[PDB]
């Protein structure tokens, strides 16, 4: 099958910048590469077809180019309404249509240092049997922030799951909530629970830790 | 001016059957090939099916070939998508799109709002609301709406009075098959002892309304 | 001293553009609820100019 690699995975740019997105195909497609736009939640909207055709009713600032495997979508001047997710789809294989990975365009700003908060499981939840430790990173940019869980100085991987909100409309900062979920028996088996955060805006990793049953 | 309205989506158990209907308006439905495209929650686009203008040719993606069916009634200007033997992978929002036919190949001109279809083997359950108290430069508290199904659940603070500083994170489908959601709000550390913070959670599918008080931890 | 000229001193939120507010509810300056009575952290929203 044909796989479409769309780069960059996510770029940061300001309004008026000349944005460029690349799309590569595993095999050769003559001119059958199309570009679609999709806002968060809203439905996709066609932008470019045949890789060199502007869809009717679309701003002229969008321009597609390239042939074969490598294709490029260029916006001469970015606009506030242009921050969305762009997909590239190859049409050469008509009955095996595939879409690109996507390149979300975020609003460029200054680096924001995350605020780290650690919440232990509630006694009400412990009554049920489960225990969840909540690590909240608030008001940081860019979204690339490594969150690690430590139990008795032992790394934990796969025991939790993260959730990142969209870029904020006010300060364009991100929020992440990591929920380390486990059973009651595994909760009393260990004492120290810590959340380490590494972010571009942090000179060194920041660790928020607590001992079980000490307040 | 072209309109496509999707209907028939809902919650169904695995292995069951469902019938989605797309209503076309403000263009010649019978003179264009229709496309069905599904997007899973949080995933990208996935071409599913195509039907010819005359309803004589039907094509499906390999993921659903021999499992779904696409038909169309030109008299009623309707497009029917029968999904038999549904699996959990089918949980997604489906959209009907017009071809356009300006090229020798398939391109997508217009997209409808789509309809959601959820495939799960769990019955409707009432949400469990738990507090998340703050401690001692502002403070942040919240509520946890855990073990609920299906989506969505509406969460408000102080019966909607508390608006600024409230963040409701998207629900996560935990391994148990239910949904877990967390709502938080940041308030000054000064007004934290006497102020009453109550989160109101309503789950219409389960018809469950719960008002949970949030107060600082005492130790 | 003319005290016929007044002005609102407290309000839970900023007025929307061209918004006219004349409510005389006891403003909840402290977070302790005020049940229509003034006193500790329960002040009258309008103050009179001197």
């Amino acid at each position: 099958d044909i796989q479409m690699t769309q780069s960059p995975s996510s770029l940061s740019a300001s309004v008026g910048d000349r944005v460029t997105i690349t799309c590569r195909a595993s095999q050769s497609i003559s001119s059958y590469l199309n570009w679609y736009q999709q806002k968060p939640g809203k439905a996709p909207k066609l932008l470019i077809y045949a890789a060199s055709s502007l869809q009717s009713g679309v701003p002229s600032r969008f321009s597609g180019s390239g042939s074969g495997t490598d294709f490029t979508l260029t916006i001469s001047s970015l606009q506030p309404e242009d921050f969305a997710t762009y997909y590239c789809q190859q049409s050469y294989s008509t009955l095996a249509l595939t879409f690109g990975g996507g390149t979300k365009v975020e609003i460029k700003r200054t680096v924001a240092a995350p605020s780290v908060f650690i919440f232990p499981p509630s006694d009400e939840q412990l009554k049920s049997g489960t225990a969840s430790v909540v690590c909240l990173l608030n008001n940081f940019y860019p979204r690339e922030a490594k969150v690690q869980w430590k139990v008795d100085n032992a790394l934990q991987s796969g025991n939790s799951q993260e959730s990142v909100t969209e870029q904020d409309s006010k300060d364009s900062t991100y929020s992440l909530s990591s929920t380390l979920t486990l059973s009651k028996a595994d909760y009393e088996k260990h004492k120290v629970y810590a959340c380490e955060v590494t972010h571009q805006g942090l000179s060194s990793p920041v660790t928020k830790s607590f001992n079980r049953g000490e307040c | 001016e072209v309109q496509l309205v999707e209907s028939g989506g809902g919650v169904v158990q695995p292995g069951r059957s469902l019938r989605l209907s797309c209503a076309a308006s403000a263009f010649t439905f019978s003179s264009y090939d229709m496309h069905w495209v599904r997007q899973a929650p949080g995933k990208g686009l996935e071409w599913v099916a195509v039907i010819s203008y005359d309803g004589s040719n039907k094509y499906y993606a390999d993921s659903v070939k021999g499992r779904f069916t696409i038909s169309r009634d030109n008299s009623k200007n309707t497009l029917y998508l029968q999904m038999n033997s549904l699996r959990a992978e089918d949980t997604a929002v489906y959209y009907c799109a017009k071809d356009g036919g300006k090229l020798w190949v398939y391109y997508f001109d217009y997209w409808g709002q789509g309809t959601l279809v959820t495939v799960s083997s769990a019955s409707t359950k009432g949400p469990s609301v738990f507090p998340l108290a703050p401690s001692s430069g502002t403070a942040a508290l919240g509520c946890l709406v855990k073990d609920y199904f299906p989506e969505p659940v509406t969460v408000s603070w102080n019966s909607g009075a508390l608006t600024s500083g409230v963040h409701t994170f998207p629900a996560v489908l935990q391994s148990s098959g239910l949904y877990s959601l967390s709502s938080v709000v940041t308030v000054p550390s000064s007004s934290l002892g006497t102020q009453t913070y109550i989160c109101n959670v309503n789950h219409k599918p389960s018809n469950t309304k719960v008002d949970k008080r949030v107060e600082p931890k005492s130790c | 001293g003319n005290y016929n000229y007044l002005y609102r001193l407290f309000r839970k939120s900023n007025l929307k553009p061209f918004e006219r507010d004349i409510s005389t509810e006891i403003y909840q300056a402290g977070s302790t609820p005020c049940n229509g009575v003034e006193g500790f952290n329960c002040y009258f929203p309008l103050q009179s100019y001197g």
